[PDB]
RNA sequence: UCUUUUAUCGAGAGGU
């Protein structure tokens, strides 16, 4: 019913059995691959949003969409009302009260700084802004595709993250 | 002429063909691009910015 | 993708018999089930009568897209292409 | 003899094989066989027993019979198969012989079977398939057909529901495991038509008619005269009765 | 609007693809098998799970809904079967390609003859379009009498160095000679479809693609036969005769009888085997596969029927003037069509025509209801369907048709906004008017209707020059639109005055003709 | 059964001379029995659906095998009219 | 999985609605279409990015029917789960045969297999959870599991996890 | 197309099948009408 | 309605015309094709909603089509003679 | 409140 933007992929003389997914293994399906495009063919990268940049920027949306709706003129709860039917009023209000007790971050100006932190694949990027994580092991455990990468700094990350995560 | 030798000669070569003429689009019941048929008409918006604004679409 | 801007359009500017009475036959099927009529409906009931009537005064909403032959296009408004 | 120049050499090699005698000799009581002939033919028997000489074969059988109802056979016209009903004969049109053991017509049925002799040639021992009809003869969600959608035990049938969970049961694993709800697929119109009528207004008047159709006050009356049928209100009609030509009071 | 609500978004077909069917995907689109040849159950009406009535595949009967999808006679499709085989056989419309092939390629190793190596073969691998590229390939491999187990220090292209035979045709049959090595003698063995099975089951993608075929669409070894589908009997459909006898499309006796000799060659080469009885057999197979798909082959008698007529092959319903691309597709049967006898009229105007009032009795024309004229359809429905002017069908939105025929109490109608009345044809429509046969663009005008009375049309003598008609004894048709946008294209583009002037010779056609012209002078 | 009135048959399923016939009149009642309540199928014998006359004579006799075998004979009356050819 | 699709969606308008604000009533079908739903090519669509500025663009009148086809260009911030997905939840359910585990737009559920030996589910306790020592499962609890299975019936998706691992568990 | 295909295919159907003329003199041979205009769509590699 | 005809309403123009008299006023039939395969046999039923195409396993990627009924006899025979025609709704080339 | 049936193959005699 509702498409996007990918075609193609047709089939050949063969089948591709790299196709399951496995997050374990950055297997995503042939839908939130590496390279997407856009509503006009131009190429784009993916964007994975992690905790913090999705819990601001769905009240960035939605409040735009609130002042929008009223010509011009702040909670969870009541910002999920502007929208339509009751599948995102009960949907969007347990995403905001979800993604609103995990917030390692409430600011876009620290969302500024860890956005210059994280700039690297772009689910690993969104994950290391997602996972508040303690020391080295559990960022390979909760994530074993930082493996064969060969490029840590990470030590230093996690001071960034965890020095300037806000209290909850 | 000659059909079903034709449609051997064209099977077994996998010849895509890809429906322009008129007998194609006439023998599979389409629109065949003749005359009335080589153009689209569009709705229009521009001038439906001319109606009065009570016929709008609720 | 494909288009030809509103400046380097250089298909004839005369409304064709094909292109009359495709617009006169689609007009018609939309004044039949019940839409706005934007003319001064008078003394004629027939749909036909009264898109011929509208085209005569030239106020028919509709968009002429001429495709040329290899795969590009013109788009044209109902109510500049001249009608003789 | 085809006249074409058509022999053939055959091969020393191959001159033994071309006199060779001969193991389908089968037939077996208790075993069942396929009938080839009679009404009977098609239908599926028990071998019963044998004759001493060894040719025909007593065969027991699925009765189709009518019990006499409309005498004063073919396979084409056979009657459906149905055990017989000894007290259905007793009442219709019948010889006990022994404990369930009845002659009907000639006929021997034992329990509601035939015993009928067969030449064996007459009956087909080898590659018969049985029929779909000769298997069939020789808490609300609670019992429905489910299906695991990410279980491990493929269908089965809910024996038990509760609120988080399904008790299913599995076909092949015959074990009953519980499962998520939601887990779990579930899968004539008038009494004047057709009488003659005399039409006594109107152009038509005096001429002789049949009421073709009679929908409602306006009736279409055939005429008789010339090869038309007219429409004619039904006040201007006379109908034919028991006296007379009575007015659309008939 | 006739069709039942689906949920599938609706397209049109853009690109046509052609292409040989494999083995394994005829397993795959198949939903059911067939062993069986006879016919019925066991004289218990239905069918027999596994002969070639299975509910599994069309149901045609008042209540069977197809069994497999479910819906009812007006919906199904049709479902396809497979037969299996004991033995590949041949493709009797491929014959002289695999005998080409045969000639082209190794018979031991499978491998193209000459390669790029040589000038020509080497210009020859670049050709666009695939026919004149295996000409300039079979143009070339028709002489290269030995798969070269070198290239033209030794470089070995992988041949195997074997001598080549020589193929041959003889009614259904190839045969191999191979003269030996300075002449030996010669053998003339019978190339079997399993051999040639085996041996174009090894050729490489690379000259899969030379040979001009294709990788994914055209693969040699998918020519010889293998398994067989079964269509739907949508396409075989069964003649009741006298009611209480009922005969069977030629198919359903030649797939019998097919399936027959297919249990024949089973038994044969599993026990006892004469040899010569074997091949024989087979042979025989190979004559019902040939004659399922084509009855004037050349060389061999024509399978009869059993009452002693020639076989309606598949090869047959098709090609002729009387089969599908003539007779259903190029010109089928139309409806609200009129033929009847023509007859002079000098008091009309130049595009009007005389309409009797039984075909506009007969006749009809669907009409939206709306604002500007519910009053007339009132009075048109009032009317009836046995008196002019008058309505007949009345038309709801979801599909519904109420007939004011068997309805008897019709004055309790009120019409909403939306619905249709198929009227009567009345004053002023314009009719398409044809005769045959019609040769230049004139010989198709529309016409404005008049109602007449009596039995014949009217023409104004003006139009019997661009018909070749005369009122002698001919007959001419008339044919009636049904929606809006066609009735416009035929008062803006098929009208009588448009057509005054031919572009045949820059002159007029219509004229003045016989008493007014005398008269005139 | 077909749609035609069965009114005109007299018993037997021969209708009499002098009755007028239509369009679809049914003139000869025939059955054929069911092969083993509600045991019989028709297979009548209508008037062809353009013709418009009276009955004029019918025949009863048997064939050659030894039952019977029925005629019916109708007639009309044809007057010109705008349409007829008429030729020298 | 959290992203940004963009999606384009085929709005067929009936000649009759060819009113005065046709664009307005395009965002009204639109989002009474698109907003939420599940598609097992891309989950569950969540939000689409800037909702009030969509390029509609004309439409093609549909030669024999007069209807309209309009292309929508919008872009949303979807999900969609995947098989060796870790991800968090919220539970909402406890049972004897494993626990519901809200991940926002959808319940996974956790059977018992797939839960270490030590959590015991406790009736007696108010509220029930999975009890041990050191550990506590009840409704409401933040858990960490991970994605290993994935069911589309078309409609809605279902998935399975489990955290009998390292790293998952209570937190 | 159609319309040369017609305009061409409609003055045939009414001309000579056999001309003749000049049939009196043997010395003289031509081919008309028909015939010649079927020698000429087929490209005939002899003609008369 | 003979092929002449046919081509006398090719010489007018009149496209619509045409495409009425060989489809609404004779043998309109509805077809739902696959997507990947390109074969009319698709297995689909309605009223449960549900379609399915076992050669590709395929319950997403379904269209459906008016086409004459001729055209589907058509091509049911030719794949009855293992001559594979396939239908697709998009171009590429 | 509808609905409502015309085998098949082949041969011949005809009308523009
Ligand atoms: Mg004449
Ligand atoms: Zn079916
Ligand atoms: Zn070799
Ligand atoms: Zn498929």
């Amino acid at each position: 019913v509702s498409t996007s933007t990918v075609g193609a992929r047709r089939r050949r003389a063969k089948q591709q059995v790299d196709d399951e997914e496995n997050a374990t293994l950055l297997r995503l399906g042939p839908e939130f691959a590496l390279k997407q495009y856009d509503h006009d063919g131009n190429e784009h990268d993916l964007i994975a949003l992690s905790l913090s940049e999705s819990r601001l920027l769905i009240r960035e949306a939605l409040k735009a969409r609130s002042r929008a709706r009223n010509g011009g003129v702040i909670d969870d709860d009541e910002l999920a009302k502007v929208t339509s039917g009751a599948v995102a009023n009960g949907v969007v209000k347990k995403t905001l009260d979800y993604l609103n007790t995990f917030a390692r971050f409430k600011d876009e100006e620290t969302c500024t700084a860890v956005d210059q932190l994280l700039h690297l694949h772009p689910f690993e990027i969104a994950q290391l802004s997602s996972l508040g994580c303690e020391d080295v092991d559990e960022a390979i455990t909760l994530i074993p595709s930082l493996a064969a990468k060969k490029e840590v700094n990470l030590q230093r990350i996690l001071d960034e993250l965890n020095r300037l995560e806000d209290p909850y | 002429e000659e059909t079903v030798e034709i449609l051997f000669e064209a099977g077994a070569a996998a010849e895509l063909d890809d429906c322009r003429g008129v007998s194609e689009n006439v023998m599979l019941g389409q629109l065949a691009p003749m005359g009335t048929g080589a153009f689209d008409v569009m709705i229009d918006e521009k001038l439906l910015t001319s109606l009065p604004a009570d016929y709008a679409p609720t | 993708e494909l288009a030809i801007l509103k400046e380097e359009r250089t298909t004839t500017p005369y409304l064709t018999k094909y292109e009359r009475a495709r617009i006169l036959g689609t007009r018609a099927l939309q004044i039949s089930m019940n839409a706005p009529v934007l003319v001064d409906i008078e003394g004629e009931t027939d749909p036909l009568q009264i898109a011929m009537k509208e085209l005569s005064q030239r106020k028919i909403p509709l968009v002429i897209r001429r495709y040329l032959p290899d795969g590009s296009y013109e788009d044209w408004g109902c109510d500049e292409l001249i009608v003789d | 003899v085809f006249s074409n120049n058509s022999k053939f050499l055959v091969g020393i090699v191959e001159y033994k094989d071309l006199l060779r005698p001969v193991s389908d000799v089968k037939l077996t009581r208790g075993s069942y066989v396929r009938v080839k002939n009679g009404k009977f033919k098609g239908d599926l028997a028990q071998v019963d027993e044998v004759l001493e000489n060894g040719l025909e074969a007593r065969l027991k059988l699925v009765p189709r019979l009518d019990y006499g109802k409309d005498l004063s056979y073919t396979s084409k016209f056979r009657p459906a198969q149905r055990l017989f009903s000894e007290a259905e004969a007793r009442v219709h049109e019948i010889r006990r012989d022994r404990d369930g053991f009845v002659t009907y017509g000639g006929e021997e049925y034992y329990e509601g079977f035939l015993y009928k002799t067969f030449r064996l040639q007459n009956l087909i021992v080898n590659s018969i398939n049985p029929t779909l009809n000769e298997l069939s003869l020789f808490e609300v969600k609670v019992g429905d057909t489910v299906r695991e959608f990410t279980g491990e035990r493929r269908q089965g049938t809910i024996l038990h529901v509760y609120r988080n969970f399904l008790f299913l049961r599995s076909r092949e694993i015959v074990e009953n495991q519980g499962v998520f709800v939601t887990s779990s697929n579930r899968v004539g119109r008038d009494p004047t038509l057709n009488k003659t009528v005399k039409i006594r207004q109107g152009g038509y008047k005096g001429k002789i008619g049949i009421v073709k159709e009679a929908n409602g006050d306006r009736f279409r009356v055939e005429l008789h005269n010339p090869n038309k049928t007219i429409p004619i209100p039904c006040s201007f009609l006379l109908i034919e009765s028991t006296h007379g030509w009575v007015p659309y009071e008939d | 609007s006739q069709f039942p609500y689906s949920s599938a978004p609706l397209r049109s077909v853009k690109e046509v693809q052609f292409g040989l069917l494999s083995p394994e995907e005829i397993r795959a689109i198949s939903v059911v098998k067939i062993e069986y040849p006879e016919i019925m159950d066991e004289s218990r009406q239905r069918p027999r799970e596994g002969g070639l009535n299975d509910p599994k595949l069309g149901s045609i009967d008042r209540n069977f809904k197809c069994q497999t999808c479910g819906e009812g006679m007006a919906e199904c499709p049709g479902h396809f079967g497979h037969m299996e085989l004991a033995k590949p056989v041949f493709h009797i419309g491929f014959i002289p390609k695999i005998k080409k092939v045969c000639e082209c390629i190794c018979m031991n190793c499978g491998k193209l003859l000459l390669d790029e190596t040589n000038p020509t073969m080497a210009q020859a691998i670049r050709i666009r379009d695939p026919k004149k590229r295996f000409n300039a390939v079979w143009q070339l491999c028709k002489t290269k009498m030995v798969c070269e187990a070198d290239a033209p220090k030794v470089v070995s292209r992988g041949g195997c160095g074997n001598t080549q035979p020589v193929v041959r045709k003889d009614g259904m049959k190839l045969w191999g000679t191979w003269k030996k090595s300075r002449d030996a003698q010669p053998e003339r063995k019978l190339l079997t479809p399993g051999e040639i099975l085996n041996v174009f089951k090894h050729i490489s993608p690379e000259d899969c693609f030379r040979l001009g075929f294709n990788e994914d669409y055209a693969r040699p070894e998918w020519m010889i036969i293998t398994v067989l589908p079964v269509p739907p009997p949508q396409v075989r459909p069964s003649i009741a005769m006298d009611e209480t006898t009922q005969g069977q499309d030629d198919l359903t006796h030649k797939l019998s009888d097919i399936l027959k000799a297919n249990i024949n060659v089973q038994k044969l080469e599993m026990d006892g085997s004469p040899q010569h009885i074997i091949n024989e057999v087979e042979q025989l197979l190979q004559f019902h596969v040939a004659t399922y798909m084509d009855n004037d082959i050349a060389g061999q008698p024509q399978a009869l029927q059993k009452s002693g007529r020639p076989v309606k092959a598949i090869r047959a319903r098709l090609k002729g003037k009387e089969g599908r691309l003539r007779g259903n597709l190029m010109g089928k049967r139309v409806d609200f069509s009129a033929r009847t006898v023509i007859s002079g009229d000098p008091n009309l105007e130049l595009d009007q025509v005389g309409v009797p009032i039984s075909i506009a009795k007969t006749l009809s024309y669907p009409e939206t209801v709306t604002q500007y004229n519910i009053h007339r359809l009132t009075e048109y429905v009032r009317n009836g369907p046995n008196e002019h002017p008058g309505a007949k069908y009345v038309i709801r939105d979801n599909g519904d048709r109420i007939d004011l025929r068997y309805h008897k109490r019709a004055g309790d109608i009120v019409l909403q906004y939306g619905w249709k009345v198929e009227r009567h044809l009345m004053d002023d429509d314009p009719v398409l008017f044809n005769r045959q046969p019609s040769l230049h663009k004139m010989s198709m005008m529309a016409h404005r209707v008049k109602v007449m009375p009596y039995s014949t049309f009217r023409l104004n003598l003006s139009v019997t020059s661009p018909y070749n008609a005369d009122f002698d004894g001919d007959e001419m048709n008339l044919h009636v639109p049904q929606s809006e946008e066609t009735r416009a294209e035929l008062s803006q583009l098929c009208a009588v005055p448009l057509q005054i002037v031919s572009p045949q010779s820059n002159k007029p056609v219509m004229g003045i003709v016989q008493d007014t012209l005398c008269g005139v002078r | 059964l077909k749609h035609g009135t069965y009114e005109k048959l007299d018993e037997d399923g021969l209708i009499a001379p002098g009755v007028r016939v239509s369009g679809d009149d049914i003139i000869i009642g025939k059955t054929t029995p069911i092969p083993p309540y509600h045991t019989k199928r028709d297979a009548s014998t209508p008037l062809r659906s353009t013709e418009n006359g009276i009955v004029d004579q019918v025949l009863l006799t048997t064939n050659q095998e030894g039952l019977k075998f029925v005629k019916v004979r109708m007639r009309t009356t044809k007057v010109p009219q705008i349409g007829d050819k008429f030729a020298s | 999985m959290f992203f940004l699709k963009d999606l384009s969606l085929i709005l067929t308008l009936h000649p009759s609605y060819f009113g005065p604000q046709m664009n307005q009533y395009l965002r009204e079908k639109l989002l009474t279409d698109v907003e939420g739903t599940c598609t097992g090519q891309f989950g569950y669509i969540v939000t689409v990015l800037d909702g009030m500025n969509i390029d509609v663009g004309k439409g093609r009148i549909i030669p024999g029917s007069g209807s309209a086809e309009f292309e929508v260009k919008y872009r949303a911030v979807v999900w969609k789960p995947f098989k060796g997905e870790v991800v968090d939840a919220i539970v909402s359910n406890v049972s004897p045969i494993g626990f519901f585990a809200d991940v926002g737009p959808l319940n996974v559920f956790v059977s018992t297999r797939l839960i270490p030996d030590n959590l015991v589910y406790n009736p007696s306790n108010s509220p029930p959870a999975y009890m041990s020592n050191d550990e506590l499962i009840t409704k409401g609890s933040k858990v960490r599991l991970k994605v290993v299975g994935t069911r589309t019936d078309v409609n809605e998706i279902y998935a399975i996890g489990s955290i009998k691992e390292d790293f998952l568990g209570a937190i | 197309g159609v319309i040369a295909a017609q305009s061409i295919g409609e003055p045939a159907t009414q001309m000579t099948l056999n001309t003749f003329h000049y049939a009196g003199v043997s010395s003289k041979n031509v081919t008309l009408g028909v015939p010649r205009l079927k020698e000429i769509l087929n490209v005939a590699k002899n003609i008369k | 309605f003979g092929e002449m005809e046919r081509d006398c309403m090719i010489a007018h123009g009149a496209a619509g015309f045409l495409k009425e008299r060989l489809m609404e006023a004779s043998d309109a039939f509805r077809v739902h094709v696959c997507g990947i395969c390109g074969l009319m046999s698709v297995i689909a039923n309605l009223k449960k909603n549900q379609f399915e195409c076992r050669s590709c396993k395929n319950k997403t990627n379904i269209y459906q089509l008016h086409i004459p009924y001729a055209a589907k006899l058509l091509f049911q025979e030719l794949m009855a003679m293992n001559i594979a025609p396939r239908l697709y709704t998009e171009r590429s080339g």
